[PDB]
RNA sequence: CCAGGGCUACACACGUGCUACAAUGGCGCAUACAAAGAGAAGCGACCUCGCGAGAGCAAGCGGACCUCAUAAAGUGCGUCGUAGUCCGGAUUGGAGUCUGCAACUCGACUCCAUGAAGUCGGAAUCGCUAGUAAUCGUGGAUCAGAAUGCCACGGUGAAUAC
RNA sequence: UUGAGCCUUGAUGUGUAGGAUAGGUGGGAGGCUUUGAAGUGUGGACGCCAGUCUGCAUGGAGCCGACCUUGAAAUACCACC
RNA sequence: CGCGGGGUGGAGCAGCCUGGUAGCUCGUCGGGCUCAUAACCCGAAGGUCGUCGGUUCAAAUCCGGCCCCCGCAACCA
RNA sequence: CGGCGAGUAGCGCAGCUUGGUAGCGCAACUGGUUUGGGACCAGUGGGUCGGAGGUUCGAAUCCUCUCUCGCCGACCA
């Protein structure tokens, strides 16, 4: 805001295996404060992906992040007259946090049966970076590189 | 008739639920299994059901009861 | 099958398959299959002919698809030719159970065409 | 002063809500954890009857003890398998219960049947910075009866702020 | 200066399979060399810069045929273009 | 009666020569943007090229025909 | 007068040629934006072809007939 530069929160780690980055991921999947429902989806989709990936849970998960983790994104800043889009570097705490959002909205558009099957399909084909979740990351890099003239 | 332009018109057996098992010739293919037939349809009682339209003042006597 | 005149669903359990007949919902269909001695979790494809027949006389105890529609429509026509209040709102086409018409009642009045 | 009628009309337009369009869900069964508050021409156990709303019989309680009063989301197990579909519940028909002198205009609720629009919403636009938004139920006042409103209470519980 | 025709040493056009800057088929399956070799250094030229080439001459009397996988035959000699 | 040329999403233009590897401009939609409109950047939907035959390991381009529009010069029943 | 040429949504214009379903802009209406109006954004409605009669399976279209309004000339002694 105007005045306060507030420090961030204190997330407790994931109960299955202690990881705040997975613990942040179940919050973005959560709806209506139903956390036990969302944890049910995450664990059932991480185990059915860890069979398909071969790698165990977290390292199978975090490799699917860098294909959707961006590095630059546009912002609409005005300094002179009319306003245009400047590409800015994404700070690292936001950088994977923006990646987790793009996954769970891509999995919600998926026309599969359950959310566990949907998210595991989206998290797997992003490890082979063919999903629409990476296509969000490719299209934010296209309009950033179309606007590379502003820095 | 002309040959080879008509459907396979063979003799099948039709068995209804009322017990009327009948032998016909049709192109079903074989062994039609029915539910109702001519001597199974309620054309003698079931046609008269809403013909009995019921009363309205007896419903009052089913509520006044006195 | 052909339960009470129509009934061709398949792949459904018999409590839900029986509800295709105009005149039976979820609780009347449970009363049918309890009185027929049929489990509710069976499909119609796995029904033997020795089970379809004992539903047909079972469903025949309740007024269903054929003679139900002429019963309901006559009772509406009993009201509409009576000139009573409910019959009068049935004529113009407007809600009859005493509910508002200033802003709502799109169901009775159809879409807002002009 | 009185009775009956109107304030509830209905080609339409707007505001504020409620419930939805489903699978992070529906239904079936089993089962766990609240806070706050009300109660005497009132709250009403248990028992019995009724599918049910309820009825009969009726203890107890002016109350940390009695009653309203089984919290629900949750969790287990089963089923449904993406369909206008076991989604949604409008509307309408029939049969009822209760309140009240009285329920036609014009009450709430139950039962059976019906099962519409709706598959996330144009231009626009609103709220919210943490136990908050969202979501889940509970209570109260007014009140013979009649709230999705209002005022309260707790359950689960985020995202983001350069 | 310079096209355009013309004489002639000399030169040209890897999709892929997969060694192959090779035009089409072959003739014929060996040219070749001590009237001093394969491999190389480079001046370059050419270039889908993929890749082949030649000259003072180093090296300096041996390189290599269909074999290899090829839809094809190997400026190893080749005709006409 | 003869020389070559142009015909390409709804609308207009390249790549034809040196063969393979159909692109743009607008208008339509979807985003981002803004107090709003315009503008602007990203992505998408719409044609297999006027029609008929050829060859090659592959053609929407090349080979002729055939049709329409040409731009001309030609033309004494 | 004769010859030609028009009549199409409230207004101004296409479609007619070459027969099956009439568009275009403005205006109107509804919503939005604003304190309000205008402007601007969305949305949406409206005609059934001047009239009459033929032809046709079928007419805004093709014929004919009047009607209305344009344009041309109605001349020589």
């Amino acid at each position: 805001p105007r005045r306060r530069v507030i420090g961030q929160r204190k997330i407790l780690p994931d109960p299955k295996f202690g990881s705040e980055l997975l613990a942040k991921f179940v919050n973005i999947l959560m709806v209506d404060g139903k956390k036990s429902t969302a944890e049910s989806i995450v664990y059932s989709a991480l185990e059915t992906l860890a069979q398909r990936s071969g790698k165990s849970e977290l390292e199978a998960f975090e490799v699917a992040l860098e294909n959707v983790r961006p590095t630059v994104e546009v912002k609409s800043r005005r300094v002179g007259g009319s306003t245009y889009q400047v590409p800015v570097e994404v700070r690292p705490v936001r950088r994977n946090a923006l990646a987790m959002r793009w996954i769970v909205e891509a999995a919600r558009k998926r026309g599969d049966k359950s959310m566990a099957l949907r998210l595991a399909n989206e998290l797997s084909d992003a490890a082979e970076n063919k999903g629409t979740a990476v296509k969000k990351r490719e299209d934010v890099h296209r309009m950033a590189e179309a606007n590379k003239a502003f820095a | 008739m002309k040959k080879d332009i008509h459907p396979k018109y063979e003799e099948i057996t039709a068995s209804c639920s009322c017990g009327n098992v009948m032998k016909i010739r049709s192109t079903v293919g074989h062994d039609l299994n029915l539910d109702v037939c001519s001597k199974c349809h309620p054309f003698f009682t079931g046609k008269q059901r809403d013909v009995a339209t019921g009363g309205r003042v007896d419903r009052f006597n089913k509520r006044f009861n006195i | 099958a052909r339960i009470a005149g129509i009934n061709i669903p398949d792949h459904k359990h018999a409590v839900i398959a029986l509800t295709s007949i105009y005149g039976v919902g979820k609780t009347r269909s449970k009363a049918i299959l309890a009185a027929a001695g049929i489990a509710e979790d069976v499909k119609i494809s796995e029904l033997s002919e020795g089970q379809i027949d004992t539903l047909r006389d079972e469903v025949a105890k309740f007024v269903v698809e054929g003679d139900l529609r002429r019963e309901i429509s006559m009772s509406i026509k009993r009201l509409m030719d009576l000139g009573c209040y409910r019959g009068l709102r049935h004529r113009r086409g407007l809600p009859v159970r005493g509910q508002r018409t200033k802003t709502n009642a799109r169901t009775r009045k159809g879409p807002r065409k002009p």
